């Protein structure tokens, strides 16, 4: 008995050894994590309907009312960006 | 190796500027980062 | 101040490069009727 519960631990030592797909139920949180970090930053590089895309580009080119109209928007997409994120993890940190 | 206010040939920014050891090939003058943002630069005056 | 301006139906464009530049000396020019700036406020043709 004691024999075959020590054949079953090497077994498991081996296949440890030999595998990783086992262990894919924690891979699958982190790459979730992985790919939702990765999309925020990509939102980063939209331009959101604005003149640009980057907001201290704007601030080297615009001054104060014309610059502000460029700079609510940019508020707005990203602001979605967080709301959208926030909401996608939320519904996640219930998962986990 | 300070915090300052920057104006590199008109591409603005915040941060401290230190030297770098990533060799440019001749004819570059901004990088970009993983994050898509400006990780490093040439200067215009010095070709540092 | 040039002579002679383009007929629009072949209108002119001059390339300009390898320059200073300045337009204060533009928009504190008493002449001109209308100075419209899309991209950039007219003011800060001078800081780019």
């Amino acid at each position: 008995i004691a024999n075959q519960f020590n054949s079953a631990i090497g077994k498991i030592q081996d296949s440890l050894s030999s595998t990783a797909s086992a262990l894919g139920k924690l891979q699958d949180v982190v790459n979730q994590n992985a790919q939702a970090l990765n999309t925020l930053v990509k939102q980063l590089s939209s331009n959101f309907g604005a003149i640009s895309s980057v907001l201290n580009d704007i601030l080297a080119r615009l001054d104060k009312v014309e610059a502000e109209v460029q700079i609510d928007r940019l508020i707005t997409g990203r602001l979605q960006s967080l709301q959208t994120y926030v909401t996608q993890q939320l519904i996640r940190a219930a998962e986990i | 190796n300070k915090c300052v206010n920057f104006n590199f040939n008109g591409l603005t920014g915040t941060g401290v500027l230190t030297e770098s050891n990533k060799k440019f090939l001749p004819f570059q003058q901004f990088g970009r980062d993983i994050d898509d943002t400006t990780d490093a630069v040439r200067d215009p005056q010095t070709l540092e | 101040n040039a002579t002679r301006f383009a007929s629009v139906y072949a209108w002119n464009r001059k390339r300009i490069s390898n320059c200073v530049a300045d337009y204060s000396v533009l928009y504190n020019s008493a002449s001109f009727s209308t100075f419209k700036c899309y991209g950039v406020s007219p003011t800060k043709l001078n800081d780019l």
